[PDB]
């Protein structure tokens, strides 16, 4: 019943095939790393990021006097064997914790179907998988084995509070946003998380409040699987088309802009700042996107490699974009079929939704200002919890988000950094 | 993304 049906501990031995050591496709040179599948089509891998970006594998810190405003360095983060084990640990928790929710097990359920299409081949009549949605396994031998994936975790890179979706591109295709999609690697943490503040006059104003309330983790981790499955289906929006906020002073004389695709993750009133003619718009080319998917399938008439038959990754696509089937077999997009899985990755799944499932309190808008950066250990049960979070049932922190209260439940918060008033 | 950078 659990999402995870293994509790892994990080030193145990290595088997080749969920516990193994593996290689990822960023067309460059690695060490393999220790790597754990937790769930079919889901991997995690307990180290600091420096491989899906070549120019972003020195965590060493540059000079303080060359520091943005919100960020957080530390080099020695998840080096070790008991922080690795931690991690494994609190990102499995947090898994838990998103599928014990219905909207949680429905986006999972999304990003587990969402396949990245095999459109790696250059002849029309044949299907082929692209080499960088895999990665390459050890296997008991010492030979590699090649394995396809939708989802990858995996430690941040040199600043350690940027957490986002990394993944591989095509020289010719834009994957995360031609209906393909592409294996998702994000880099994220379950050691630390980020506070903010009940009222939104102060949230939202730079100058104001220290960070009071503690963000619940498996919303941050629950707001990057939105993308991942807005990626995962190649739906994402192109993050050049942006909102030129102008409903905040503050974000106005900075000149901040911030693209729709985290509008319409974060949901709620935010999501209603893209227009109705650019939503149609947008609807509009991803089904047209869904069509070209059809259309190549229709024209693949053999398989390429051993793995699978022609007709079984058909079914996984029909599967994944609800292609309906004619008698000859031709596929084709049904438009009140593709409004109804645009609309469930676009805007069932979102964090404001996420929020109201777990019972949690937490940023109202995406338009606000960060606080503070905490360190947190959600590992053990007196801590947190797959069902309550930090909000311990029958304890003071059951009520009033009191859990969450930083300055409450302080044993369970170290303030690292504050960011007011850095802006 | 986490955050728009501020
Ligand atoms: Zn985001």
């Amino acid at each position: 019943m659990p999402f995870v049906n293994k509790q892994f501990n990080y030193k145990d031995p290595v088997n080749g095939v969920d516990i193994a050591y593996i290689k990822i496709p960023n067309a460059g040179q690695m060490q393999p790393v220790k790597a754990f599948k937790i769930h079919n089509k889901i991997w995690v891998i307990p180290e600091r990021d420096t491989f899906t970006n070549p120019e972003e594998g020195d965590l060493n810190p540059p000079p303080e006097a060359k520091q943005v405003p919100v960020s957080y360095y530390d080099s020695t983060y998840l080096s070790t064997d008991n922080e690795k084990d931690n991690y494994l640990k609190g990102v499995t928790k947090l898994f838990e914790r998103i599928y014990s929710t219905d909207l949680g097990r429905m986006l999972l359920t999304s990003i587990v179907r969402g396949i990245p299409f095999w459109g790696g081949s250059t002849i029309d009549t044949e299907l082929k998988v692209i080499d960088t949605n895999c990665i390459n396994v050890i296997q008991p031998d010492g030979s590699y084995r090649s394995e396809e994936l939708n989802l990858v975790i995996i430690g941040p890179s040199a600043d350690i509070i940027q957490f986002e979706c990394k993944s591989f591109g095509h020289e010719v295709l834009n994957l995360t946003r031609n209906g393909y999609g592409s294996t998702q690697y994000i880099r994220f943490s379950p050691d630390f998380t980020f506070g903010f503040e009940e009222s939104l006059e102060v949230d939202t104003n730079p100058l104001l409040g220290a960070g009071k309330f503690a963000t619940d983790p498996a919303v941050t981790l629950a707001h990057e699987l939105i993308h991942a499955g807005h990626r995962l289906y190649g739906i994402a929006i192109n993050p050049n088309r942006v909102f030129k906020v102008n409903t905040n002073a503050y974000y106005e004389m900075s000149g901040l802009e911030v693209s729709f695709e985290e509008l319409r993750t974060f949901g709620g009133h935010d999501a209603k700042f893209i227009d109705s003619l650019q939503e149609n718009e947008f609807r509009l080319y991803y089904y047209n996107k869904f069509k070209d998917i059809a259309s190549t399938l229709n024209k693949a008439k053999s398989i390429v490699g051993t793995t699978a038959s022609l007709q079984y990754m058909k079914n996984v696509f029909k599967e994944k974009y609800l292609l309906s089937e004619d008698t000859s077999g031709k596929f084709s997009v049904d438009k009140l079929k593709f409004d109804k899985l645009y609309k469930m990755l676009t805007e069932i799944y979102t964090e404001d939704n996420f929020v109201k499932f777990f019972k949690v309190l937490n940023r109202k808008t995406y338009l606000n200002f960060d606080k503070a950066v905490f360190k947190i250990n959600i590992v053990p049960k007196v801590n947190y919890t797959i069902y309550d979070g930090f909000n311990l049932r029958n304890t003071n922190l059951a009520a009033n988000f009191n859990g969450q209260n930083t300055e409450i439940n302080n044993m369970n918060f170290t303030k690292l950094k504050n960011f007011t008033g850095l802006f | 993304q986490r955050a728009t950078k501020m």
